[PDB]
């Protein structure tokens, strides 16, 4: 278990076995004065024996309940299920370390003193938003960008893998990231790659559920997301369309719109407040970026704001090179008349013309498809 | 050469200490059990002296007593109320009405005192722990810590000079500035220096569910902090909490409104608290409310502006002496080309320099590098910036 | 006794004073019964439509197929579309066929309205709205369907979708609304990406009338000689 | 996986080695033309490492083994050019042919004779072609050949010179990390014969690079730290020339030969000494090994520098005698004093008032004005907690006053006995006494001339009382500590051989006379060993005796790995077992720091438990308290399991050793501060253990917090403070417990108190600090004998700072900058140190203890390089 950590020589240089001599030797004679002595000194089996006396002391049927106070000196105030409390004692076995309150604890049936502690088997919301697989294929299948992508790795990734750079520097890498830009450019991709990539654990939570319909929730809400978040290890947090809170109002939310600002304003402080944060990560995203507050976005609480623009002809070129790869397309067709089907068209327009003209000439049980099909698929999507 | 003998040495010895491991006993994982060799002294006697002399001892609350012959009226959660007495072990004086007390369960008769509850989310919002900022990291501002130093800490470690000359100290102080500059982090260096206790809280913990909670949670912050000798409050984010009272048509912000009142009230009329001293802090304080900010209450207004020329070149001084950068480089010209900025602005343009060094191959950043990043993260960035919408203060 | 036959959610007699197990006993209970039996979906089957042709043409060939051949869309290889919205005047017959596909393709339907009764049933309060996926993955070959007559709906789906567009690792999940006015309905939900397919309903013209009046006339005791072409023919097109 | 066709090399190659056989004879011509063809092939394929998978390497093996095996053996004809084609490659796979027991059968194909020059075609190569095959050679064949019969055949005659070659080739390639590998090949090979293949390295090394050496050093010292006896002699013996010959460093060898001082021979040291008299090219290498060889790393060798030269030349080490002491004194009034200047109030301890909502106790008030008073603390008219209690009551308290009166000036001669004076004129047997032992303190370390025979002599010759002859033969020796003139030694020798009924007296001169010589004179431990003999036959008492005189010996003779001195002490010591309770003091006293665990295991060996009958109490508690050592330096390995062990075996399955002495073994242990001690010795001790002796707990809690360096968790000793009003009484622990919230904050600073300096280096500070651990056994000592020891216990503290000027005209003050401590290994690139560069700090107060401090603006400074507390900071600026 961790004995000696020191192994750092880590080839046959004769440190290594020196040391493991050392430890071999010391555990040798540990063993020898831990295991003669029960030899010479058994007095009962020390492996039943001890255990029939402490089953013993906890009778046969036995209740459980749950703590509330606690005074060090072994005995604590305890609640039953009924609601009536006790001031019982506590036994020596039961290992004073992880009682904290709340945790049910199980009572002698007839002094109701302090016998055992359940394991709180509960996990109620973790489940909900921590991804747990891995989402799809990594920064092979996004086309275009480049200069975008070595600034999230430099600000999310490289920390993690490198620790070297920085510190010899003296820096601490920059904090948080925003990426705005016009609907449907990727950005819900680039952080589904970043996702699939990395290491450390991933939490997802779209604005517009931070919202709620009572008083005092949406603050509960966020102290409690944060806090997960850092229960774990060094992760990272991803809040998706955060203007849908500024933008929009729906009756079931019972306060007005002055409850969005607490909600604000308990998220502006869980970024910067008055205690450490420790080793958590932000990523947010949003299409209207001139509406949120300019409290929220100042330096100390997100660093890097990176700009998505519109596709060129040489990525639209691309483009369509990628989201045709396992398609039986035939020589027919001429891409250059699509490449310029719209004055602007964005990105999700390609996959949308791919998608609908596979479908329609699957239509027929066919496996090709001709360039009138494109034809009739590029009205079909873009015009309605 | 020998590397599987040495590999088979290792391999053997965590073989061995797993089987003495199993050979003390440790092992089947428990279900709320300690190690034998730690309740060996509780197997055989503990038990024989922990199970028959000691009582269960229900937990009561008393409503009153009465005169001349001791007499006592209990009540207890869920049975009825009772009239019971003592017992000879405990002194009659220290009964006083209205606290727990423990009762034995056949003739219902006192036995022991209890410190009574406190709810538990109020327990957990003390400190218990000091971050690590200190003095030293708020270079532009000596004023403003001259001034806030004495009147949240002076008096605690000398308090016999203002009971000598016969002044009592000031009780409040508020601090606001526009985003950015810096008096959260005062708040840190003050928690960090201190000795006494010290409270924290956030505005927005302060609204709950169900009418008439924040009253009470305010209630009982200011009694436990009444119990210990003398510490600090530190108020955050005030202007979630009270703004001032406006109200019209349907109700609106009402409750939000009687927790501030009951706050207002905590401070003023009637025996006042005494040995406390809050400290708050905002960002838009015009909103305050005037009977908030009337003196007695928030004695002291310091006020945090945007850092003028020194200010400017000792805020780079303290955030890049940790820096492997040219040794021949000036930051006065630094502080000439952003005008208006705050000590958040010169903590990125560190960053983002470093960052332009690591960019390329380097190993120490040049002018170059400080030139680029103020001609980013200043000018290309500015179309989100506070600064312009918060000097009219909204 | 032996351990393996003590099931969790059983009933069990048990001893008066040493609490000790004696017996085993029959009765258990399930939450999904309960649910199902507050909402009281009405099951069919393909017998009951009347001038819907071309609409269940295309609905089986975004539904039923892409479950039962999963590899004929591998071997084109353009991914399974999730997202149908049909939309039409009231009371034209949307919900009975979506019950239609999910009975002719063997998928547990249900629908959600955001009521309180049945929320106790998915949670205890139900704060965040993705719970039900840890409820519908025990049973997966499911639909989701939603009604709007007359905003909440819109965000419900619009983070559903959301959801399962790559973080979600379960197949064969499909959600489908049906709702009036397209022209209202917000603009995120109109990029050409989010949905898939759109679907019009019309009010049923003379034919589908005439149609209509056979197949629910066939509980009824007629009369010789009705000539209920005539009956057709004096409804101005009203609805389903 | 297709087959053939590209099947050139896997065929052609196999079939040639298979008609070999063959070929051998009536074929001269094509048996050495294919021979050429396939030597050349194979070493020109596997030139370079990178194809570790050659197609000729793993693919001659599959069929042609059978040919090697009846081809090389078996030709008995060998010629002159096929050997060259034969030799050269074929035993190039040898190493991987066979299976993995290879390494003893070796001999069969390269050993008959080494080829040629073979690393011509294997100099390109970094870890695949030959010099794995020489690894493997010197593995087994060299070992089993030279164990006990170096001197054979050509086993030894080349094997020396190839394996040179092949060292010398390891800083060729690259010169980098597999430099490192360099003791795979010289220190390896022929471990015990480790003399020739160092003096080969050395005069190899002493022309190949100057700048190659440090890496290089460290490396070797990084195995030397723990060894056997003969290789730590023999390579700490071969590396000692090594800075002085190939490079000319000749700075780091007075701080660094401290280890190479007595385990080599304090001749050799003295070698050392006067080799560094020779060389004295300017002042800063002179003055800065001197600055630490009186008052850091050793004593009593100020006799070295008196030729006729001694003007400023010889007359430096003066400047250390009493100036640098002097000069210690203004800094402590200017630097630490100005900041902070405490007036021994004791203020923080009184910190009742925060927090709030018998003449015992003046003991520990007198122990506040004495503790923090260090540093320029003279107190006048402040002295009122000493001066109300020396004339009321309590003798020991007025002798403990009047004594501590002396480490409130501590390391001073301007005064001491300016102060003392004023107040020796009292006529008490406890007040004299104090005083005298004050004086002492105060000159102590300056080995000034202030009292030879005159202040505790003229106590000394009134010896017919206890206390007033007692204490007055201790506290010259302390004035004398760092010096081993045998005058005081003859002087207090008739101290301990009166024989006389003071006990007392006796005993503390045997104190005494150890903590003075450390290295002659057997005649010393000879008297005492007489006085055992002639005293203790007919007595078995508690340990007044044996806690004094065995401890003597042991640091006269402590720290020496020769074990010849400890076994003819202990040969001579032969008696009974109550007389012989001093055999195992000896023993293991000569056993301060090295790397010896055989002798820790034949430790607890002899003597586990044996049930505890009360037989042998006090001796299973020496003998554990003796276990404690070998844990001060022991390269940070030794101290873990060590404390695992304690942990194991006292106090969870024991009998009485765990629950009433194992608390001292943390207190042996250290005091850099580990959460696993403030987490586990709280465990038994929080409560209140009415079992056991719980006056053990009381010695526990009074020595918890020993822990130096002042910290934010004194809290947890002021929880304490609550739950010691109650339980644990002030009769028994009223000034213990305030001592140990004290401990941590002894002074503001000076708290360097853990006998570790430089990189692991002792500084001989055991014969000082062990007293105190020695006293401290459990009982009965708490009124007489620990107010007599507890306070001027130790006296060694290395100073408050580790960076300072010592300029030349003190001009500059500070400009450093600190990062954590090293934790370095391996790196084939540039090596590291620390990077903690976030503190950047130009002061000279506190330095960091597990700390490694570096400069900046590029100075490169050229005095010491190394490390010694006291860098010179030499001024170069050859860099534009
Ligand atoms: N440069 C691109 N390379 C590849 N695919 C792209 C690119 N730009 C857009 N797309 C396609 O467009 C789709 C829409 O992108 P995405 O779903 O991430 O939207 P978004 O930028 O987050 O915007 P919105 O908020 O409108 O959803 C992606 O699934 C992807 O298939
Ligand atoms: N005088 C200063 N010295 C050093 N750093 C400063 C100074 N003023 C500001 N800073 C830096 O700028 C930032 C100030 O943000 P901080 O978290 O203290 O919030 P604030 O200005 O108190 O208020 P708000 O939370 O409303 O933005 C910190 O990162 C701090 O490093
Ligand atoms: N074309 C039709 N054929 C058969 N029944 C229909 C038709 N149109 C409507 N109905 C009847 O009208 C009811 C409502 O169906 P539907 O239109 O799917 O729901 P909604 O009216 O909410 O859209 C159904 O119960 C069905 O019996
Ligand atoms: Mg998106
Ligand atoms: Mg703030």
């Amino acid at each position: 278990a961790s004995k000696l950590p020191l192994v750092t020589p880590h080839t046959q240089c004769r440190l290594k076995l020196l040391k493991l001599e050392r430890i071999k030797d010391y555990l040798l004679m540990e063993e020898e004065f831990i295991r003669n002595q029960e030899q010479m000194k058994p007095l009962e089996e020390k492996q039943e024996e001890e255990r029939s006396k402490v089953d013993d002391l906890r009778g046969t049927p036995m209740s459980v309940g749950t703590l509330e106070e606690i005074i060090d000196d072994n005995h604590a105030i305890v609640s039953t299920s009924v609601g009536s409390e006790h001031y019982v004692s506590i036994l020596s076995f039961v290992d004073k370390d992880l009682l904290e309150p709340g945790c049910s604890v199980l009572l002698n049936h007839k002094v109701h003193a302090v016998i055992g502690v359940l394991m709180d088997d509960t996990d109620p919301l973790v489940t909900v938003m921590k991804v747990e697989k891995a989402p799809q294929e990594t920064y092979a299948d996004i086309g275009g960008l480049d200069n975008q992508i070595q600034e999230i790795k430099e600000s999310v990734e490289l920390p993690l893998t490198h620790p070297e750079y920085y510190e010899e520097m003296g820096i601490k890498p920059p904090k948080g990231v925003i990426l705005y830009g016009p609907p449907g450019t990727g950005k819900t991709l680039l952080a589904k790659a970043v996702a699939n990539q990395t290491s450390a654990t991933f939490l997802r939570v779209v604005g517009s559920e931070l919202i709620q319909k009572y008083l005092g929730d949406g603050p509960k809400l966020v102290r409690e997301l944060f806090r997960v978040a850092e229960e774990h290890a060094p992760s990272i947090v991803f809040i998706d369309e955060i203007d849908a809170i500024g933008t929009k109002r729906y009756d079931s939310n019972s306060g007005g719109e002055r409850e969005i600002q607490r909600t604000m304003l308990e998220l502006l402080n869980q970024l910067d407040g008055f205690d450490s944060r420790g080793d958590v990560k932000v990523i947010m995203a949003t299409n209207r970026i001139e509406t949120l507050d300019p409290a929220l976005i100042r330096p100390g609480r997100i660093d890097r704001k990176i700009e998505f623009p519109l596709p060129d002809e040489k990525t639209k070129k691309r483009i369509f090179q990628i989201h045709t790869s396992r398609m039986t397309l035939a020589d027919d067709v001429t891409l250059d008349d699509l490449i310029m089907a719209k004055d602007d068209l964005s990105g999700a327009d390609i996959k949308a013309i791919c998608t609908e003209a596979g479908l329609m000439a699957l239509r027929e049980r066919r496996m090709k498809v001709t360039n009138e099909d494109f034809k009739k698929s590029k009205e079909n999507v873009l015009y309605k | 050469t020998y590397s599987r003998q040495i590999k088979q040495v290792e391999d053997d010895i965590q073989q061995l200490l797993k089987k003495i491991n199993e050979l003390t006993g440790i092992k089947e994982s428990d279900t709320g059990l300690a190690p034998p060799a730690l309740w060996d002294l509780a197997a055989d006697k503990q038990t024989l002296q922990s199970e028959q002399p000691l009582q269960v001892a229900r937990c009561t609350k008393i409503i009153n007593a009465d005169s001349e012959d001791p007499k006592y009226i209990i009540n207890v959660k869920q049975f009825a109320k009772f009239v019971v007495d003592l017992s000879d072990q405990v002194a009659p004086t220290d009964i006083e009405e209205g606290m727990r007390v423990g009762v034995d369960r056949n003739k219902y008769q006192i036995h022991i005192p209890l410190p009574p509850k406190i709810d538990p989310t109020v327990t957990m919002m003390q400190v218990e722990e000091k971050p690590d900022v200190t003095y030293s990291d708020v270079g532009g501002c000596k004023e403003q810590i001259e001034k806030l130093r004495e009147v949240v800490e002076t008096p605690l470690l000398h308090p016999e000079r203002f009971v000598n000359l016969g002044i009592e100290p000031p009780k409040g102080v508020l601090l606001f500035g526009p985003p950015g500059t810096g008096k959260t982090l005062c708040a840190r260096a003050v928690a960090n220096r201190t000795d006494a206790c010290f409270i924290r809280v956030i505005g927005s913990e302060l609204v709950q569910k169900y009418v008439g909670e924040g009253a009470r949670m305010v209630r009982e912050l200011f009694e436990m902090a009444r119990t210990k000798k003398a510490c600090l409050i530190f108020f955050d984010e005030i202007d979630a909490i009270g703004g001032a009272r406006f109200d019209d048509g349907a109700g609106g912000d009402n409750e939000v409104q009687r927790t501030m009142l009951e706050l207002i009230n905590q401070l003023d009329g009637f025996d006042p608290r005494g040995n406390i001293k809050v400290l708050m802090a905002t960002n838009r304080p015009d909103t305050l409310d005037p009977a908030l900010m009337r003196p007695g209450r928030l004695d002291r207004k310091i006020e945090f502006s945007l850092p003028d020329l020194e200010g400017r070149t000792h805020i780079f001084k303290i955030h890049a002496r940790s820096m492997s950068v040219e040794r021949d480089i000036r930051f006065e010209l630094l502080a000439r080309l952003c005008p208006n900025s705050t000590g958040a602005e010169i903590r990125s343009v560190c960053t983002e320099a470093g960052m332009f060094a690591i960019r390329a191959r380097r190993k120490i950043a040049t002018e170059k590098d400080f030139l680029e990043a103020v001609n980013k993260v200043i000018k290309s960035y500015a179309k989100f910036s506070a600064t312009p919408r918060y000097m009219t203060y909204n | 006794i032996d351990i393996n036959d003590v099931t969790p959610n059983c009933r069990v007699a048990l001893r008066n004073d040493s609490y000790t197990l004696h017996k085993i006993l029959p009765n258990k209970v399930d939450p999904l019964v309960s649910l199902m039996m507050v909402e009281k979906v009405p099951d069919s089957t393909y017998e009951m439509i009347g001038g819907l042709d071309k609409q269940i043409k295309e609905i089986k060939e975004v539904i039923e197929l892409p479950v039962k051949h999963p590899e004929l869309f591998e071997a084109l290889g353009i991914a399974q579309p999730k997202g149908v919205l049909l939309y039409g005047p009231p009371g034209t017959g949307k919900t009975l066929l979506a019950r239609a596909v999910a009975h002719h393709t063997d998928c547990t339907f249900i629908r959600v309205s955001g009521s309180e009764l049945v929320q106790k049933f998915i949670g205890e309060g139900a704060r965040m709205v993705r719970e039900l996926f840890v409820m519908a993955r025990e049973h997966a070959p499911s639909i989701i369907f939603m009604d709007e007559i007359d905003s909440e709906v819109q965000r419900t789906m619009l983070e559903l979708l959301n959801q399962l567009d790559g973080f979600e690792a379960t197949k064969n999940i499909k959600v489908i609304m049906a709702t009036n006015r397209i022209d209202i309905l917000d603009s995120a939900l109109l990029r050409p990406g989010r949905i898939d397919r759109k679907i019009e309903f019309p009010p049923p013209n003379e034919e589908a009338r005439l149609d209509i009046l056979k197949i629910h006339s066939r509980k009824m005791n007629l009369t010789r000689g009705i000539n209920l072409r005539k009956i057709a023919e004096l409804m101005p097109g009203a609805s389903g | 996986m297709e087959e053939g066709g590209r099947d050139k090399a896997p065929v052609q190659p196999q079939q040639s080695p298979a008609a070999a056989p063959g070929g051998t004879d009536e074929k001269p011509s094509g048996k050495e033309r294919r021979d050429a063809g396939d030597k050349d092939k194979e070493q020109e394929l596997s030139e370079e490492d990178k194809q570790l998978q050659d197609e000729l390497e793993m693919l001659v093996e599959r069929l042609g083994e059978k040919d090697t095996s009846l081809y090389r053996p078996a030709l008995e004809e060998l010629r002159r050019q096929i050997r060259s084609s034969t030799t050269s490659m074929t035993s190039v796979p040898k190493p991987l042919k066979f299976l993995r027991p290879h390494y003893g059968k070796l001999k069969e194909i390269y050993e008959n004779m080494a080829p040629g020059e073979n690393k011509r075609f294997a100099a390109d190569i970094i870890s695949v072609l030959a010099m794995t095959m020489s690894g493997e050679r010197e593995c087994l064949k060299y070992r089993l050949v030279g164990s006990q019969e170096e001197l054979a055949s050509w086993g030894h005659e080349y094997v020396r010179h190839l394996a040179g070659e092949v060292a010398k080739e390891w800083q060729e390639l690259d010169d980098a990390e597999k430099v490192q590998r360099e003791p795979l090949l010289t220190l390896v090979k022929e471990i015990v014969p480790y003399n020739m293949a160092h003096n080969a390295e050395h005069e190899a090394c002493d022309l190949l690079m100057e700048i190659e050496q440090v890496d290089m050093l460290e490396k070797d010292i990084d195995e030397n730290a723990y060894a056997k006896v003969c290789l730590y002699l023999t390579s700490c013996v071969n590396y000692v020339p090594e800075p002085e010959n190939s490079a000319l460093l000749r700075c780091a060898l007075g701080v660094f030969r401290k280890f190479s001082r007595f385990p080599e021979a304090l001749r050799l040291a003295l070698m050392l000494n006067d080799m560094e008299l020779v060389e004295d090219i300017f002042t800063s290498c002179k003055d800065v090994v001197v600055q630490k060889q009186m008052a850091f790393m050793l004593g009593r060798h100020g006799v070295f520098l008196e030729l006729s030269e001694d003007v400023e030349e010889y007359e430096d080490l003066t400047e250390i005698m009493s100036n640098v002491q002097l000069n210690s004194n203004f800094l402590a009034l200017a630097r630490e004093l100005d900041i902070m200047e405490p007036k021994v109030p004791d203020d923080i301890y009184k910190t009742h008032l925060e927090n709030n909502r018998s003449a015992r106790m003046n003991l520990a008030s007198s122990f506040v004005n004495g503790f923090v008073n260090a540093a320029f603390g003279q107190d006048k008219l402040l002295t009122d907690d000493g001066n109300k209690w020396l004339y009321k009551n309590k003798d020991h308290g007025m002798l403990s006053a009047a004594a501590s009166l002396g480490m409130i000036l501590l390391w001073d001669v301007d005064g001491g006995l300016t102060q003392i004076d004023k107040y020796l004129y009292s006529s008490e047997d406890y007040i004299k006494s104090g005083a005298l032992l004050a004086c002492g303190i105060v000159n102590s370390g300056v080995r000034n001339e202030c009292d030879p025979a005159l202040a505790l002599l003229s106590d000394y010759v009134l010896h017919n009382s206890n206390t007033m002859r007692l204490g007055s033969i201790f506290g010259l020796g302390l004035a004398y500590a760092g010096s081993n003139r045998e005058d005081v030694l003859t002087l207090l020798l008739p101290v301990m051989g009166d024989s006389k009924s003071s006990m007392e007296v006796a005993g503390v001169t045997a104190l005494a006379c150890g903590m003075i010589a450390v290295g002659s004179c057997n005649g010393d431990v000879t008297s005492t060993i007489l006085q055992t003999i002639m005293e203790k036959s007919e007595t078995e008492l508690k340990d007044t005796y044996a806690r004094w005189l065995p401890l003597g010996l042991g640091l006269n003779h402590l720290g020496k790995g020769e074990a010849i001195e400890a076994i003819l002490a202990a040969l001579e010591v032969v008696s009974e077992p109550f007389r012989s309770f001093a055999n195992t003091l000896v023993d293991v006293c000569a056993y301060a720091g090295s790397g010896n665990v055989l002798k820790v295991q034949q430790l607890l060996h002899i003597c586990s438990e044996h049930f505890d009958s009360k037989e042998k109490e006090e001796d299973k508690d020496k003998k554990e308290k003796k276990d404690k050592d070998k844990k001060e330096a022991p390269a940070d390995m030794g101290a873990h399991q060590g404390v695992a062990v304690l942990g194991i075996a006292l106090i969870a399955m024991g009998e009485e050793i765990g629950a009433e002495m194992a608390l001292r073994t943390f207190g042996h242990l250290l005091r850099y501060g580990e959460p696993t001690l403030r987490r586990a010795v709280p465990l038994a001790l929080a409560l209140i253990s009415v079992s056991n002796p719980r006056l053990n707990i009381l010695d526990t809690l009074s020595k918890f917090s020993h822990d130096a360096d002042p910290e934010v968790s004194y809290n947890s000793i002021f929880a304490m403070g609550m739950v010691g009003s109650g339980t644990n009484n002030a009769r028994l622990a009223a000034m213990l417990r305030q001592l140990a919230q004290y401990h941590a904050k002894d002074p503001n600073n000076l708290f360097m108190v853990r006998l570790a300096q430089g990189l692991t280096h002792l500084g001989k500070g055991t014969l000082t600090l062990c007293p105190y651990h020695s006293d401290r056994q459990l009982m009965s000592q708490v009124a007489v004998a620990g107010l007599l020891t507890v306070l001027v216990s130790f006296l060694d503290v290395r100073n408050i700072i580790l960076g300072k000027s010592h300029y030349v005209l003190y001009g500059l003050v500070a400009a450093m900058q600190p990062r954590m401590l090293v934790t370095f290994d391996e790196e084939l690139r540039p090596l590291p140190v620390s990077v903690r560069v976030g503190q950047a700090v130009d002061v000279v107060g506190q330095a960091g203890k597990p700390k490694t401090i570096t400069g900046f603006q590029t100075h490169t400074t050229p005095v010491l390089l190394a490390h010694g507390e006291r860098a010179e900071l030499a001024t170069e600026e050859f860099l534009p």
